[PDB]
């Protein structure tokens, strides 16, 4: 059990304890979030027109 | 110093963000007007708590803190609570419609309404950082606001700030306080867009936090002040060496296999007039032991990669590596071939704070460990098996396409939770 | 936020009347719009249901002036805007062509204003509910011309209704299958949810636990107004689940046509012991406490809702509803993990300290839609009293139309039955 | 009443359970899948530990010991022994045995061989106790039930598995004098029904024959090893404070050599009973292991707390 790098303070301490050794571009989104609003304006579009039928 | 910004996403996010705002306070004597009598340095100062909070020049401590929700409902209480003279306004950001416990619209339709106006408030915390380090995110994995909008605003954040760490605190959903059928849904969508965006995600699953209430704090019914509470204390002992004087490159050897298990001990209630105090080894002990753990997972059967512990209150190295080489040899602790057998420790001797009329008793000494087990990924089984039933049946999914998801969002945010299952099983079997 | 609530005909209206009374009440409204009540629990989410001293936020629609008069003079006739009182003066005639076609079509118009005035002034407007009868021809068809056309106006809005389904039990008219039949098929596409307020179930509740030989409307009504009063709880007091009508359809709507419910209460009155939680439970989940006349051990929940009103254990209820589900577990599809929720609010209903009222969605409805179905056809099938409605413009390939639709419910609903 | 699922339908003897259970009245089984179960019975691959113990209003019980395949596979059982400080390498019951992989010296491979020469190599028993008549080989299969609470209860009852060949020193090509496997035996049946000799007979024999009991010459032994084998895996292996609970049926197969030595020779994780012993056994399975735990003696219990 080897306790390595000991580091003390005032209202603390740390230390280790060894047993044993062994994105998507700004554009993208915008694309993304775009393709879901075109699809539900299409859907609305869609009822719209059904219920103008 | 090294600035971290609070963002607190959706109820649950916020009211965590209620609890940990509390706690860090009292910790530091940072009244609710946000007086600090003991800080000397008025304006400003270079001080281990400047990592959490700004300065004005009337004397006045700031969280570097943003809280969002797409209603505002959860936010007008901080607006007009006992802490609303700590927050700026325009902190506390609010739309007006919420996301309908629906990742779709959160992420989508309602999201795109109000992210630029977050992404400005967040740059405005990031110019009064001298040297950022990074964001700490706190939401709901089913709520709509805290899945969807979670995942956007991750998104988002590594393209303005790519060289910053993300951490999220994530609540997993339990069926004795959700309010959903549709949250494994949403649970999954939200870590399958967010898994490539954060650095490490603290999940605590509602179910062992409610269990601990009930079991340790003799509560019949935990509220979510309970579970906030206790969860603060957690997320307190996460952040502590931040916030005072002390000492993922510990926790995270392999970018996807960043879910740490927390595990806090003791939890013993205000109420018991009589209790006999816990020593180093018992707290350690109590560590490794299953009930608990923040989620409810077998460590005997997986494997360990890191462990990290943090002491507070009464405690001395040499007890510490008494109670760790006993642990050893007596505990199922085997770690990964690759990495060494060993614990990264730290302690602040600063007793643990506990809010006036709470339900947690002050303690001598407590501990907090983070482990890095492959246990954990008992936790999206069990998610990923509720989402495999409903999924089949196609069950509630037309609330999501109808807001312009397409089905295939499903399969392919599956898919990568079966390579995520795939990824901790070869580490752990 | 903000529902903006209808009523139409004379079902529409009576039911309507009645529930404005009991959540007035409820609220501790008077009927001058004045509050005097003790908890601010009452007026904390006041605002759903009224304008502001409050004024409810209702318009109230008919063909006939008759319906419109009685409740004008009715207890609370005062309370709502004199605006908002929308009437022709021709009928319907129990015939749906003339509510949703002719005379309706004349009327709908200025029933859009008076909605489109509400609805403008909303800080968030989440949807609408209507209260009517499918078996008239002015709540049936007028009503149901109205849905459509608030759905084209405010297509992105939910829209509620409590529809009271007919039976010979309490019977107006021969006709009512058809103009039930008709107006199922518009609420399959063009509502979110729909509570099925039976009249067979009242009727059956009113005589054999009751035991009331003959059951007025009063007393039909009486046990509407509470299962109303019920199902309304999580939207008029602060509390989690199902606070608002669009995340109650997200719970509760597995499929987009399958959104009929089953409402039950308990306990049916018409109290001088306080029943205990287990009670409560067992007899709010038993047939003889549902108000559509279907048979749940017929079929499966897809998911339910469970509502506790009075002060009562919160732990006693948990360990009641894990209860149920434990040992009726084969009645609830395995295919939706945790499809039960419970929401517990403290303020009960008046005359009684405790209370649950449960929505169902179950397969088992299809027993209803079949029922009307069986008499639509025995009637259709010799073309019957049809000219009534091709009298006023309609084709037969209508009705043709709407029994299929109907029909293919009914197989939607048996199909994840089996599943 | 109470709940349970099976998910081995192939199971001999959790079939029996199954059956029992229902013909009590107050158990019903549930589909496969549904998850409002109070008891599991099982699959024997991938059994979905994780997601036991997460319904709420239910205490959950299943059949198995998640980690227990530590002691019923060959490999892994050699590697125990081995490792574990309570066994060790100087272990006096277990054949001295290795582990290796593909691509009087007398050792046997574990499709069997027995060589001289060259999953697991393992010191072939030379000298085994021999019945008579017939000159010939036999192993013992123990059941022993771990409960709930790590209760180690050994069912009284046991088996002795017979060869019917006389057993040959210089020929270990041939099996079936060799190999006492039930199957790969069916000169069947001669000398006892099926291969089968029960335990008043062969304590019959051994005090007729050798002036001793099976209790005495045998049994102690037997107990030993067992309670052994199980207190070594129990930290690992427990349920004591775990959210759901286990138990699990083990066979335990033992050599008597000619100096009446035992020998562990298999731990089986799902094994099969012998015929006549099916009833009394799934019974106390039920008593002990099932009402202990959801309320509506055969076993020997092994206990032995000695102090140093
Ligand atoms: N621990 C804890 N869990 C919470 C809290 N509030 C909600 N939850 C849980 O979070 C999930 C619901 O998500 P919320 O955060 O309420 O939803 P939201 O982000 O406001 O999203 P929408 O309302 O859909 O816009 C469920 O699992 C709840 O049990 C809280 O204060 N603490
Ligand atoms: N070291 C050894 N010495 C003597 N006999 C041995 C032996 N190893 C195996 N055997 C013989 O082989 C037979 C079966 O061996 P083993 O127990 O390895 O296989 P198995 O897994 O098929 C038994 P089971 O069907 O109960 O699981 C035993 O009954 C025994 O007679
Ligand atoms: N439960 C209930 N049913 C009613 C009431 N009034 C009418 N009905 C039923 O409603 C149908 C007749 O509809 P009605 O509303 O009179 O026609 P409308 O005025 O044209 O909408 C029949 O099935 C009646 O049984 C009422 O007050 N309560
Ligand atoms: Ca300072
Ligand atoms: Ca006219
Ligand atoms: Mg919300
Ligand atoms: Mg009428």
């Amino acid at each position: 059990m080897e306790v390595i790098e000991l580091n003390k303070c005032t209202s603390g301490q740390s230390f280790e304890v060894i047993l044993k050794p062994p994105d998507p571009s700004l554009e993208e989104i915008q694309k993304k979030l775009e393709a879901a609003e075109e699809r539900r304006k299409y859907q609305e579009a869609e009822l719209l027109k059904h219920l103008a039928e | 110093m090294r600035e971290c910004i609070s963002i607190h996403v959706g109820q649950a996010g916020v009211q965590i963000g209620n609890a940990c705002w509390e706690l860090y306070c009292l910790e530091h004597g940072i009244q609710p007007d946000g007086q600090m009598p003991s800080d000397k340095t008025i304006g400003g100062g270079d001080d281990s708590f400047n990592t959490f909070f700004s300065e004005t020049g009337a004397g006045k401590h700031v969280p570097r803190a943003v809280f969002v929700d797409l209603e505002p409902t959860v936010i007008d209480e901080v607006r007009t609570g006992t802490y609303r003279q700590l927050f700026h306004p325009e902190q506390l950001i609010t739309g007006k419609e919420d996301a309908a416990n629906n990742y779709a619209r959160g992420h989508y339709t309602i999201g795109k309404e109000i992210i630029d106006l977050v992404l400005d408030r967040i740059r405005k915390l990031a110019d009064q950082c001298t040297g950022l380090q990074g964001f700490l995110v706190f939401h709901s994995f089913g709520g709509g606001t805290g899945s969807g909008f979670t995942s956007l605003l991750m998104e988002r954040l590594s393209v303005d700030y790519g060289k910053k760490s993300k951490l999220e605190f994530s609540i997993y959903p339990a069926p004795q306080v959700s309010t959903a059928v549709v949250e494994p849904y949403n649970s999954i969508l939200t870590t399958h867009t967010t898994l490539e965006h954060s650095d490490c995600a603290f999940m605590v699953d509602n179910e062992a936090i409610y269990d601990i209430c009930r079991r340790n704090l003799d509560i019949e019914r935990p509220t979510y002040t309970n579970l906030n509470r206790l969860i603060s204390q957690i997320v307190s002992s996460i952040t502590a060496s931040l916030r005072f004087d002390g000492a993922q490159t510990n926790l995270v050897p392999y970018p996807r296999i960043h879910f740490p298990l927390a595990t806090y001990a003791p939890v013993i209630s205000a109420e018991k007039a009589y209790h006999e105090q816990l020593s180093v080894a018992e707290i350690t002990n109590a560590c490794f032991e299953p009930a608990n753990q923040m989620v409810k997972c077998d460590p005997r059967h997986g494997k360990y990669m890191a462990c990290c512990l943090l002491y507070r209150g009464d405690v001395v190295p040499k007890d510490v590596n008494a109670a760790i080489a006993t642990i050893k040899t007596k505990r199922s602790i085997q770690f990964v071939d690759w990495c060494p057998t060993g614990f990264k420790v730290g302690i602040n001797y600063q007793p643990p704070t506990v809010v006036p009329g709470g339900d947690l008793a002050k303690v001598q000494r407590a501990v907090c460990m983070l482990s890095n087990t492959t246990a954990i990924a008992e936790a999206w089984a069990r998610l990923d098996h509720k989402f495999d039933l409903m999924y089949a049946k196609r069950a509630f999914v037309h609330w999501y396409v109808g807001e312009g998801m397409e089905e295939g969002e499903f399969s392919e945010a599956r898919e990568d939770m079966a390579a995520l299952e795939k990824d901790y099983e070869e580490v752990g079997v | 936020r903000e529902i903006v609530h209808i009523q139409a005909g004379q079902c529409g209206n009576q039911i309507g009347a009645k529930f404005w009374e009991v959540i007035s009440d409820e609220h501790g409204i008077d009927p001058t719009g004045s509050y005097h009540g003790d908890s601010d629990l009452q007026l904390e989410r006041i605002n759903v249901y009224y304008n502001e001293k409050y004024v409810p936020r209702a318009i109230l629609v008919d063909l006939e002036p008759g319906t419109m008069d009685s409740v004008r003079s009715g207890p609370f006739g005062q309370i709502f805007r004199p605006d908002n009182f929308v009437f022709g003066q021709s009928g319907a005639g129990n015939n749906w062509a003339k509510g949703h076609y002719t005379e309706g079509a004349e009327l709908v118009d200025s029933v859009l204003d008076v909605v489109r005035k509400e609805s403008e002034s909303c800080d968030c407007l989440q949807g609408f509910q209507l209260t009517h009868s499918l078996g008239g021809g002015t709540g049936s068809g007028m009503g149901t011309l109205l849905i459509s056309k608030i759905r084209e106006e405010y297509p992105d809005r939910i829209m509620n209704t409590f529809s009271v389904v007919p039976s010979p039990k309490v019977s107006d008219t021969v006709v009512e299958p058809y103009n039930a039949t008709l107006s199922v098929h518009q609420l399959v596409e063009n509502t979110d949810e729909t509570y099925c307020i039976d009249n067979e179930a009242l009727y059956d509740i009113c005589f054999r636990t009751l035991k009331l030989t003959t059951p007025t409307y009063g007393d039909l009504n009486h046990l509407v107004s509470a299962t109303m009063s019920g199902v309304t709880t999580c939207l008029r007091f602060p509390g989690q689940l199902n606070a608002d009508l669009r995340k109650l359809a997200v719970n509760m709507v597995p499929f987009p046509r399958l959104h009929f419910f089953m409402p039950g209460f308990a306990p049916l009155t018409s109290q001088y012991r306080a029943l205990t939680v287990p009670e409560l439970t067992q007899q709010m989940f038993d047939a003889k406490n549902m108000m559509a006349a279907c048979d749940p051990r017929h079929g499966r929940y897809l998911t339910v809702a469970a509502v506790f009103r009075g002060r009562m254990s919160m732990k006693e209820v948990d360990e009641q509803m894990l209860n149920v589900q434990n040992k009726n577990s084969s009645y609830f599809v395995e295919w939706i993990p945790n499809n039960v929720k419970t929401a517990v609010c403290d303020i009960p209903p008046r005359g009684l300290k405790m209370s649950a009222t449960f929505i169902g969605n179950s397969t088992a409805i299809q027993e209803l839609f079949k029922r009307i179905s069986e008499q639509f056809t025995a009637m259709f099938r010799r073309k019957a009293f049809l000219h009534w409605y091709t009298g006023e413009g309609m084709d037969e390939m209508e009705f043709t139309e709407a029994e299929s639709n109907m029909n293919d419910l009914v197989s939607e609903y048996q199909q994840y039955q089996d599943a | 009443m109470y709940t349970f699922v099976v998910r081995d339908e192939n199971s001999s003897v959790y079939a029996e359970v199954s059956r029992l259970l229902l013909a009590t009245g107050q158990w019903k089984r549930l589909r496969k899948d549904n998850p409002r179960f109070n008891l599991m019975l099982g699959e024997r691959n991938r059994l979905p530990f994780g997601r036991l113990g997460h319904e709420p209003g239910l205490v959950q019980l299943v059949n198995y010991y998640r980690g227990a395949d530590k002691l019923c596979r060959k490999a892994s059982l050699v590697k125990l022994i081995k490792t574990s400080p309570e066994l060790s390498e100087s272990c006096t019951w277990f054949p001295e045995s290795y582990v290796i992989y593909p691509t009087g010296n007398v050792w046997i491979a574990k499709g069997i061989l027995i060589s001289s020469e060259a999953h697991v190599i393992q010191k072939y028993l030379e000298k085994p106790l021999l019945l008579e008549p017939g000159h010939r080989k036999f192993d013992i299969r123990s059941w022993v039930l771990v409960d709930h609470l790590y209760n180690i209860y050994l069912y009284r009852e046991g088996v002795l598995r017979t060869s019917s060949e006389p057993y040959n020193s210089a020929n270990f090509q041939d099996k079936t004098c060799h190999l006492t496997n039930h199957c790969i035996q069916k000169n069947y049946g001669r000398y006892e029904e099926g291969n089968e000799m029960f335990f008043e007979e062969f304590n019959q024999y051994l005090m007729d024959a050798l002036n001793t009991t099976l209790e005495n010459s045998i049994l102690l032994q037997i107990k030993h090893i067992i309670r052994s084998c199980l207190m070594c895996i129990e930290p690992a292996i427990s349920t004591k404070h775990l959210h759901y609970q286990s138990f699990q049926l083990f066979g335990f197969d033992f050599m008597v050599d000619e100096e009446l030595k035992v020998w562990l020779i298999e731990v089986n994780g799902a094994p099969a009973c012998a015929q006549k012993l099916y009833a009394e056994l799934c019974q106390g399975i039920v008593d002990v292991a099932i009402s202990s735990v959801f309320p509506l003696s055969i076993f020997i219990k092994l206990h032995h707390h000695h102090h140093h």
